[PDB]
């Protein structure tokens, strides 16, 4: 898996 | 000074927190790349499989519930996303409860769990922007500075740490060495360099210090070269993305210099996941910011410091030994 905010 | 375990899930390290009159228990990913808090609300549209194992929340139930009416997205870098609506409730976490505090209750989402989201007001998926969790609990007199301690722990440990407004100067070597924040938005500090194995690699870009990431992403004017030395090699984890695999099969460490002469020392077998995917990954190719996530932060104890707009960065030390300090 996971990539958390742009 | 309040603090939480935090608990390895495999992609994420969750905590706990309760949420309204009566007290419903969630367990969110603890995100220092996000800045929103939300739930998984009991009615919600999970979009891959079940997203309801981790909590979820009935608003119709807490007495102290009011709903703010205005719409909640976000999107995450992995192409997941979540939608609801902005309510407000006490909220309860590191052994103290926060009122009125504003969060997202989310009818429909593609991530897995709700989120704590830790970060600064610029990442805030709101306008204008509010106080979220950190500024709040500093509003409330809970902690003195807008600050915190990760200590994720070692790689087994069950649970690691976070300390809100405090320091835990036994789980580390050496000294903490502040870096100033080098993005406009992020808890991100300039990556000097990178030598992984002795093949050493220069940098200079900010990368976020993000717990809410597995792995670590980083241009692929590191990461080509490295891909070719360790064996790593895209394949389809479909469809149209890829990601670069590695032998599950496959000494040493990889070593990340910062500003001001810090160092973190991460041993190589940080950098095979269970097919076992290779714990660096293209931040172009993925389409991210750089990014060092939970298998570089195991190794560092790291201190956000929100007010000064720092992060402070120290070889960890795994011990029971702890004497904890106000930041």
């Amino acid at each position: 898996x996971v990539v958390x905010a742009x | 000074s309040p603090s939480s375990p935090l608990y390895f899930e495999g992609p994420s390290y969750g905590i706990r927190v309760s949420v309204g009159s009566n007290k419903q228990e969630q367990q969110v990913v603890l995100d220092t790349g996000s800045s929103d808090f939300w739930v998984v609300d009991s009615s919600a549209s999970c979009q891959k499989g079940n997203c309801k194992q981790y909590g979820t929340f009935d608003p119709h139930s807490s007495t102290s519930f009011k709903s703010l009416g205005s719409s909640f997205s976000i999107g995450y870098g992995d192409k997941s996303s979540s939608i609801g609506t902005w309510g407000q409730d006490t909220i309860y976490l590191g052994g103290t409860s926060i009122t009125n505090q504003r969060f997202a209750d989310v009818t429909s989402t593609s991530v897995n769990q709700g989120i704590l989201g830790v970060g600064r007001v610029e990442t805030e998926s709101a306008n204008p922007p509010y106080d979220n969790v950190p500024i709040t609990l500093k509003k409330q007199g809970k902690i003195k500075t807008n600050a915190y301690s990760l200590y994720l722990n070692s790689p087994g440990a069950a649970t690691g740490t976070i300390i809100f407004g405090g320091v835990d100067n036994a789980k580390y070597s050496g000294k903490l060495i502040e870096e100033p924040l080098v993005s406009d938005r992020y808890l991100a500090v300039n990556l000097k360099s990178l030598n992984y194995n002795g093949d050493n690699s220069n940098a200079g870009f900010g990368v976020v210090v993000d717990s809410g990431t597995t792995i670590s992403y980083l241009p692929d004017s590191i990461v080509d070269d490295l891909a070719n030395k360790v064996g790593a090699y895209l394949e389809p984890v479909g469809l149209g993305n890829e990601l670069y695999f590695i032998d599950c099969n496959a000494q040493g460490s990889a070593s990340f210099t910062f500003d001001n002469g810090a160092k973190i020392t991460v041993p190589l077998s940080e950098f095979v996941l269970q097919a076992c995917v290779w714990g660096l990954q293209s931040s172009d190719r993925q389409n991210v910011p750089p990014i060092l996530g939970d298998n570089f932060l195991r190794h560092a104890y790291v201190v956000f410091n929100l007010d000064k707009e720092t992060v402070s960065l120290a070889q960890v030390k795994y011990t029971s030994a702890s004497s904890v300090s106000a930041i």
